[PDB]
RNA sequence: UUUACUUAUUCAAUGAAGCGGAGCUGGAAUUCAUUUUCCACGUUCUAGCAUUCAAGGUCCCAUUCGGGGCUGAUCCGGGUU
RNA sequence: GAUGGGGAAGCUCCGUUUCAAAGGCCUGAUUUUAUGCAGGCCACCAUCGAAAGGGAAUCCGGUUAAGAUUCCGGAACCUGG
C-alpha cells in the first residue's frame, strides 16, 4: 500500500519504446541506379571563340552541365571522366537556362592538352 | 445608411492600441503562498515612462521562492519611489509608501492606490496617473472593505484583494493645456486613432444620424435612450440630465 | 436475451434511477472532447436492434450537436428580399440534430 | 567530530528557497484522470437512489474467499483439455459406439450474462454472483430483482475481473452454480445462510434505503467547524 | 419573502505549489478539575548574497572513489485554488 | 498562420499559447550495448513575414566586342571541422 513520489509540479507523457520499422515488404521494386552520374552530370564542352582563349590561357576548361547538379558533382565527375586534379569551378546559369561551369585545373595539368585528347578545338 | 464612425470603432481594423513603445503589463505580482501568509521584499531596478500612460512605471525585482531566479514584475509606480528603494508586499508588510498590502491589515483613511476587484486579478482600480482609492472602514464579517474610487462612487470588495500603498505618479497632467493641436496629435498617436474627430452635424446624413440640412443643426433631441441599438446611440447616452450644472456636487 | 429487461428499463426514463445515472453521464460527456470514440456501447440493446454485432469491425462514436434552432447567416441580420424572406431567428433546418452528429 | 561545519537553511518564506517537496496533492493530471476521479466523486455527492447503493454493499474478503474457493475448483475447460475431450469423443465413437456418452457430465460453471438471466427465469439456477461493477450499469442492475422474485440466492461480490479470471476470459460480471458435485455440499448451504443473511433478506430495507449525499473531506470539516459548533463548542 | 447545502452551470487564477482538518511549540487567557478558548507558530536601518536529491544528525550496505533510508522540512484527507 | 480545441448544413470560421499527457537537451553505460539502461535535468511550445531594419568574413592592380568587391596576379579575413 503506497503511492509515488512526484515533485515537480506537472506531468508529461512517459519516453516509450520508440519501435523502428520493419516493415513485411520493400517500397519500390529496386533502388533506383544512379540519377545523376558522371556523364549525366557534364553534358557538353563549349566551343565559342571566348572558351578558346579562356583554355589557351587560364587553363580552364568550359563545360554545359546539367542544372540538378552542382560543384561538387562537376569537381567528381570531372576527376572520374578525363584524370585530372581541379581547382575552383565557378559556375552560372546562362540566359538560355543551361549551367556553364568554368572549371580551372591544377597547374599541374595543361588544359589545351586535355582539350585535344577529348576531342573538341 | 452608411455605417457610421462609432460602429466600425469595434470592428478592429485600424482602431487597435498602438503598442510597439509599451512596456508590458501593468501587473501586481501572482498572489501566491509567501504573499498571502507573510510578506516579501523586492527592489526596484528601474522607473520608465511607458508611452500611452501618463503615470511613469516602475519594474521591480524579486526573488522567485521556488527556483534560484530573478522574476520581475512592473507595477505602476506611486509617487515617492526611488530606483533601489526596497519594496515589501504582503500580509505582514509595513504601511510604507511604496508596498502592496492587503485591505484587511490597512486602517481607514488609508490612501491605496492599483487596488484590485477581486482576490489576485493583478490591478484593477484607481491605475490612472494621479489618481487614488481611499478605505473607508471596514466590513470585518464577511471579510469586505468599503473603498472611495476615484469617480466618487462606493464599493465592496473582499479585504485579501491587495492594493498597493500611496498615490500614483504624474499628477496633475491635465493641469496643463495641451495648447496645440500638434501636441494632441502626439498624444493620441501613441494610443490609438480616435482623432481628430469630425463632428456629425458636419458629414452628410449617410454618414451619421445628426447629419445634413440646411443649416448645421441636429433637428431630434440628442438624448438616447439606453435601449436604443447601435448607431441610434451617437449623442449622449441615455442621459438622466444635460445642461450646465450649478451649485457643490458629490452630491449626497 | 436478458436485453429485453434493460430496452423496459430504460423505457422507464423518468424513473429515478435512470435519471440519476442520466445528471452523471451528462456530466460525463461533457467533460471528453465533442466528438470520440465510445470504447463500448452504452445501451447495446438498442445498439443491437439498429445491427451491430460486438465483433472486430464494429466501432462506436459518442458525439454531441449543439441544440436548437439554425439562424440564418446574412450579416447584420439583413436579407434585401422581399418581406415573406426576412426570417432570421426562427427557421429550423429540415435535417435533424441526429443527422449532423 | 571533523572540520566539517554544521549550516542549516532557513526555509522561512523570503529567505532561501523552498526546496522539493512531494506535490502529489497539486500536480495537473490528464483530462481523462480528471474526468475518472470526479466523475466518482460526483457519485458520491448526489443523492443515489435505493436501486443503486443496493450494490456497493458488498460481500466481504473472508466469506468471499471461501467463495473463491468454492467456485475456483468448478473452473471450465481450456484449449488442452477441450482438446483432450475431442481426443477422448474421437476414440470413442468408433468403438464403444456410444452416442455422446463417451465423456462424463461436466460440473463446471454455467456463466453468460443472457443465460444466467435464462437460468434464472426458470429457477434452473440455484447460486448466483454479482460484480459492482459494469459501466453501462444498465445490464446488472435488475438481477437483484430478479433473484429476491424467483427465490434464488444473489452475492455483490468485488471485481468482475475476478469473476473473470474463474471462467478464463477477462471479464464477466455474472457467474451461477446451478448443478454441483454432491461433496462440497455443506459448505453450499453454509454459503446459502450466509449471503440470504448479508444481502437477500434485507433486500426491502435496501428498497427504502437513500446513499450518496456524502460531502468532501473539506466540505465535511466546513459542516463541522460551522453547523456543529453553533449550540456545541 | 428570506436564507442554507453543493456535485451541475458560471467567472477568474496560475510552469493549477503550501488548501482544509489536526498538532507540537510560544504568547494572551479564563482555568474551578488543567481545561474553556483565542493569537502567533524563523526574514524591515543598507541597490550585495541566496541554486548543484542542502549542510548537520542518524540506521543499514560496506566504507576500497563511496552508496541507500529516516529526519532536518510534524501529521491525515491526496478537492490545485 | 497550422496543430490542440471550440463553432458552423457546409464552403470553411475563430484562436495561436490557448481548459493538450504538446518535447528535445548534455553528461555516464561501455567493452553482451545497437543505443537501451540506473539517473539528473530543463518549459518555453510550430511556421512564414523586411534582396533598405538586425546580420561573421575582401581588398587592391590588371583584364573583355560585352563580365567582375565574382575571372588572372597579389595580399587578407571568417566560419565549421
Amino acid at each position: 500500500k503506497a503511492l509515488k513520489v512526484r515533485t515537480s509540479a506537472t506531468f508529461r507523457l512517459p519516453k516509450t519504446l520508440k519501435l523502428a520499422r520493419a516493415p513485411k515488404y520493400a517500397s519500390k521494386a529496386v533502388p533506383h541506379y544512379n540519377r545523376l552520374d558522371s556523364y549525366k552530370v557534364i553534358e557538353q564542352p563549349i566551343t565559342s571563340e571566348t572558351a578558346m582563349k579562356k583554355v589557351e590561357d587560364g587553363n580552364i576548361l568550359v563545360f554545359q552541365v546539367s542544372m540538378k547538379a552542382n560543384k561538387y558533382q562537376i569537381k567528381k565527375a570531372v576527376k572520374e571522366l578525363y584524370e585530372v586534379d581541379v581547382l575552383k569551378v565557378n559556375t552560372l546559369v546562362r540566359p538560355n537556362g543551361t549551367k556553364k561551369a568554368y572549371v580551372r585545373l591544377t597547374a599541374d595539368y595543361d588544359a589545351l592538352d586535355i582539350a585535344n585528347r577529348i576531342g573538341y578545338i | 445608411g452608411r455605417v457610421i464612425r462609432n460602429q466600425r470603432k469595434g470592428a478592429g481594423s485600424i482602431f487597435t492600441s498602438h503598442t510597439r513603445l509599451r512596456q508590458g503589463a501593468a501587473k501586481l505580482r501572482t498572489l501566491d503562498y509567501a504573499e498571502r501568509h507573510g510578506y516579501i521584499r523586492g527592489i526596484v531596478k528601474q522607473i520608465v515612462h511607458d508611452s500611452g500612460r501618463g503615470a511613469p512605471l516602475a519594474k521591480v525585482v524579486f526573488r522567485d521562492p521556488y527556483k534560484y531566479r530573478l522574476r520581475e514584475e512592473i507595477f505602476i509606480a506611486n509617487e515617492g519611489v526611488h530606483t533601489g528603494q526596497f519594496i515589501y508586499a504582503g500580509k505582514k508588510a509595513s504601511l510604507n509608501v511604496g508596498n502592496v498590502l492587503p485591505l484587511g491589515s490597512v486602517p481607514e483613511g488609508t490612501i491605496v492606490s492599483n487596488v484590485e476587484e477581486k482576490p489576485g486579478d493583478r490591478g484593477a482600480l484607481a491605475r490612472a496617473s494621479g489618481n487614488y482609492v481611499i478605505i473607508i472602514g471596514h466590513n470585518p464579517d464577511e471579510n469586505k472593505t468599503r473603498v472611495r474610487l476615484p469617480s466618487g462612487a462606493k464599493k465592496v470588495i473582499s479585504s485579501d484583494a491587495r492594493g498597493v500603498i500611496g498615490v500614483i505618479a504624474g499628477g496633475g497632467r491635465v493641469d496643463k493645456p495641451l495648447l496645440k493641436a500638434g501636441r494632441a496629435f502626439h498624444k493620441y498617436r501613441l494610443k490609438r486613432n480616435s482623432w481628430p474627430k469630425t463632428r456629425g452635424v458636419a458629414m452628410n446624413p449617410v454618414d451619421h444620424p445628426h447629419g445634413g440640412g440646411n443649416h448645421q443643426h441636429i433637428g431630434k433631441a440628442s438624448t438616447i435612450s439606453r435601449g436604443a441599438v447601435s448607431g441610434q446611440k451617437a449623442g449622449l447616452i441615455a442621459a438622466r440630465r444635460t445642461g450646465l450644472l450649478r451649485g457643490s456636487q458629490k452630491t449626497q | 436475451g436478458a436485453y429485453k429487461y434493460l430496452e423496459e428499463l430504460q423505457r422507464k426514463k423518468q424513473s429515478d434511477v435512470l435519471r440519476f445515472l442520466q445528471r452523471v453521464r451528462v456530466w460525463e460527456y461533457r467533460q471528453k472532447n465533442v466528438i470520440h470514440r465510445a470504447a463500448r456501447p452504452t445501451r447495446p440493446d438498442k445498439a443491437r436492434r439498429l445491427g451491430y454485432k460486438a465483433k472486430q469491425g464494429f466501432v462506436i462514436y459518442r458525439v454531441r450537436v449543439r441544440r436548437g434552432n439554425r439562424k440564418r447567416p446574412v450579416p447584420k441580420g439583413a436579407t434585401y428580399g422581399k418581406p415573406t424572406n426576412q426570417g432570421v431567428n426562427e427557421l429550423k433546418y429540415q435535417r435533424s440534430l441526429r443527422a449532423t452528429a | 567530530n571533523p572540520l566539517t561545519h554544521s549550516t542549516p537553511k532557513n526555509f522561512g518564506i523570503g529567505q532561501a528557497v523552498q526546496p522539493k517537496r512531494n506535490l502529489s496533492r497539486y500536480v495537473k493530471w490528464p483530462e481523462y484522470v480528471r474526468v475518472q476521479r470526479q466523475k466518482k466523486i460526483l457519485s458520491i455527492r448526489l443523492k443515489v437512489p435505493p436501486t443503486i447503493a443496493q450494490f456497493q454493499y458488498t460481500l466481504d474478503r473472508n466469506t468471499a474467499a471461501e467463495t473463491f474457493k468454492l467456485f475456483n475448483k468448478y473452473r471450465p475447460e481450456t484449449a488442452a483439455e477441450k482438446k483432450e475431450r475431442l481426443t477422448k469423443e474421437a476414440a470413442a465413437v468408433a468403438e464403444g459406439k456410444s452416442k455422446q456418452d463417451a465423456s462424463p457430465k461436466p460440473y463446471a460453471v454455467k456463466y453468460g450474462l443472457n443465460h444466467v438471466v435464462a437460468l434464472i427465469e426458470n429457477k434452473k439456477a440455484k447460486l448466483v454472483l454479482i460484480a459492482n461493477d459494469v459501466d453501462p450499469i444498465e445490464l446488472v442492475v435488475f438481477l437483484p430483482a430478479l433473484c429476491k422474485k424467483m427465490g434464488v440466492p444473489y452475492a455483490i461480490v468485488k471485481g468482475k475481473a475476478r469473476l473473470g479470471t474463474l471462467v478464463n476470459q477477462k471479464t464477466s460480471a455474472v457467474a451461477a452454480l446451478t448443478e454441483v458435485r454432491a461433496e462440497d455440499e455443506a459448505a453450499l448451504a453454509k454459503l446459502v445462510s450466509t449471503i440470504d443473511a448479508n444481502f437477500a433478506d434485507k433486500y426491502d430495507e435496501v428498497k427504502k434505503h437513500w446513499g450518496g449525499g456524502i460531502l468532501g473531506n473539506k466540505a465535511q470539516a466546513k459542516m463541522d467547524k460551522r453547523a456543529k459548533n453553533s449550540d456545541s463548542a
